RNA sequence: AGUGGAGCCUGCGGCUUAAUUUGACUCAACACGGGAAACCUCACCCGGCCCGGACACGGACAGGAUUGACAGAUUGAUAG
């Protein structure tokens, strides 16, 4: 379960890049193009310090079929930008108490992990 | 802290031979005053310097978040015989005498 | 209070068992070491120390991290 | 058997604290006091500061 | 100077030694030190469990300068090296063997230093 | 050579930065060297505003102290060491007394 | 001149929240704690490292108390 043409269908540009183009760029190319929020973190973080669990990313994506989704992969950042290398994982995305587990679709790319995981209620007063 | 002795020897030489010691406490701080055991948060030197403090042999004032160590009599003594230099070699006290 | 308290068992100290030590190299007469395990040649490593046997890793601990034979 | 003990901070009040105590919020910078207002006060008289009007 | 009695001798220079730090205690530490010039003196203890670890000891001992004196009971060498006061019914880290240890730097100038080193030249 | 030297004078004090002044303008010409005379320049009035209660129920009372730093200087021209030497001895304590190369 | 009415802001109550840290309650509590808090901070809540168990005394114990670490397991962290 990855990648385009499969769980999207809202599809088009994210934001000025077309996701099957998108998909078969790597994020370097990626920033270069339309793209500013990301392009802000990637450049001044500069490949962000948040190695390791990436490196996790890639290794239950590798080690489960491209058939199937990972072994579920859990991360504390939530601040982490979906990049194309990522597509396709399904990403536990710490709330400082939860871990909301989020397939991340070639829908989702550009946007953050953060917005798909919840720190908040509906909110009710017995409502 | 935990560390060799050859480091808390170091520490206790220096004490000794100027007769002032100082340290300054922070635990983001990378590395105390006076040489130090160099880049590190509050620990090695204080450590040393209490180890040495607690048996006697050294007076400890604080004050604006900063450790003066002042070194008594018993304690230039002390440090002679550990250090095992010969019996008067002179702490940087005594000095001129008013 | 806030959360953290944790077991224990030296979980928080190390041990390594007992460890073996340096009982190796291979003695014949007097005097002589004849190669056991692996060697390791870095200007880091000690003069009678070895490489851990572990097999497709073999790595010297006086060496930092560093200096591995795969082989 | 310290690994991180320390992370980099020179941001917002949490960077910077009184020289004589650990305090948060009111935090004088200017003219390099270093000193929160609460220890200030007490010390006022020892800078120079002096109250007519 | 002097000429002492030749166990006492080889006593002075350990407890030296390990102030300075430079003595070389217990098998793993000894046999870096061995194999490497900054030895002058392997003293060996023969009151081992498995002797073994006096056999590997002398064989190393070959390679960079072939130092050979042997003193009885593995505990005395431990002793002598300074691992307790010698006060007390207890101590923390009491009375316990290290067995064969190779000084590293003698650090001092004549005494027992001086004697072993004479009864060393002369002996070998 | 006459040479343009410049004496700068900080201070707090009022009373004590003029008897300063005072003592610089007097011994100056008493063995010759140029008078001139003091050239005011504007005090200036560092103001810190606080509150007045720690912990801050109540009503809202503001407590401003200040300090008022004094500066003036004096542009004396004759030659080299003699002046600056005559000037800046006689004083110790508590009024700063700066003697600058500054000036052609 | 308004304020109270309206929008939003900010503190406060109540609810809700694992957490909505917390002081104060007519004035003499309440954009008040110079308090314009991203995480960091941070007290609160959800988890984890470390010992800074100094020192004295006892035991273990240099045949290894303890320190570090490859790769693999793990985990937020190839944090040995």
């Amino acid at each position: 379960v990855e990648q385009k043409k499969k769980r999207t269908f809202r599809k088009f540009t994210y934001r000025g890049v077309d996701l099957d183009q998108l998909l078969d760029m790597s994020y370097e190319q990626l920033m270069q193009l339309y793209s500013a929020r990301q392009r802000r973190r990637l450049s001044r973080g500069l490949r962000r310090k948040q190695h390791s669990l990436l490196k996790r990313l890639r290794k239950a994506k590798k080690e489960a079929p491209p058939m199937e989704k990972p072994e579920v992969v859990k991360t504390h950042l939530r601040d982490m930008i979906i990049l194309p290398e990522m597509v396709g994982s399904m990403v536990g995305v710490y709330n400082g108490k939860t871990f909301n587990q989020v397939e991340i679709k070639p829908e989702m790319i550009g946007h953050y992990l953060g917005e798909f995981s919840i720190t908040y209620k509906p909110v009710k007063h017995g409502r | 802290m935990l560390m060799p002795k050859k480091n808390r020897i170091a520490i206790y030489e220096l004490l000794f031979k100027e007769g002032v010691m100082v340290a300054k406490k922070d635990v983001h701080m990378p590395k105390h005053p006076e040489l130090a055991d160099k880049n590190v948060p509050n620990l090695h030197v204080m450590k040393a310097m209490q180890s040495l403090k607690s048996r006697g042999y050294v007076k400890e004032q604080f004050a604006w978040r900063h450790f003066y160590w002042y070194l008594t009599n018993e304690g230039i003594q002390y440090l002679r015989d550990y250090l095992h230099l010969p019996p008067e070699i002179v702490p940087a006290t005594l000095r001129r005498s008013r | 209070k806030k959360s953290y308290t944790t077991p224990k068992k030296n979980k928080h100290k190390r041990k390594k068992v007992k460890l073996a030590v340096l009982k190796y190299y291979k003695v014949d007469e007097n005097g002589k070491i004849s190669r056991l395990r692996r060697e390791c040649p870095s200007d880091e490593c000690g003069a009678g120390v070895f490489m851990a046997s572990h097999f497709d890793r073999h790595y010297c601990g006086k060496c930092c991290l560093t200096y591995c034979f795969n082989k | 058997q310290q690994l991180y003990w320390s992370h980099p901070r020179k941001f917002g009040q949490g960077s910077r604290s009184c020289r004589v105590c650990s305090n948060r919020h009111g935090l004088i910078r200017k003219y390099g006091l270093n000193m929160c207002r609460q220890c200030f006060r007490q010390y006022a008289k020892d800078i120079g500061f002096i109250k007519l009007d | 100077g002097g000429v002492m009695d030749v166990n006492t001798a080889l006593q002075e220079v350990l407890k030296t030694a390990l102030i300075h730090d430079g003595l070389a205690r217990g098998i793993r530490e000894a046999a870096k030190a061995l194999d490497k010039r900054q030895a002058h003196l392997c003293v060996l203890a023969s009151n081992c469990d498995e002797p073994m670890y006096v056999k590997l000891v002398e064989a190393l001992c070959a390679e960079h300068q072939i130092n050979l004196i042997k003193v009885d009971d593995n505990k005395k060498l431990g002793e002598w090296v300074g691992l307790c006061k010698i006060d007390r019914e207890g101590k923390p880290r009491k009375v316990v063997g290290c067995s064969c240890v190779v000084v590293k730097d003698y650090g001092k100038e004549s005494q027992a230093k001086d004697v072993i080193e004479e009864y060393f030249k002369c002996k070998k | 050579a006459i040479h343009r030297i410049r004496i700068t004078l900080t201070s707090r004090n009022v009373k004590s930065l003029e008897k300063v002044c005072a003592d610089l303008i007097r011994g100056a010409k008493e063995k010759n060297l140029k008078v001139k005379g003091p050239v005011r320049m504007p005090t200036k009035t560092l103001r810190i505003t606080t509150r007045k209660t720690p912990c801050g129920e109540g009503s809202k009372t503001w407590d401003r102290f200040q300090m008022r730093i004094h500066k003036r200087l004096i542009d004396l021209h004759s030659p080299s060491e003699i002046v600056k030497q005559i000037t800046s001895i006689s004083i110790e304590p508590g009024v700063e007394v700066e003697v600058t190369i500054a000036d052609a």
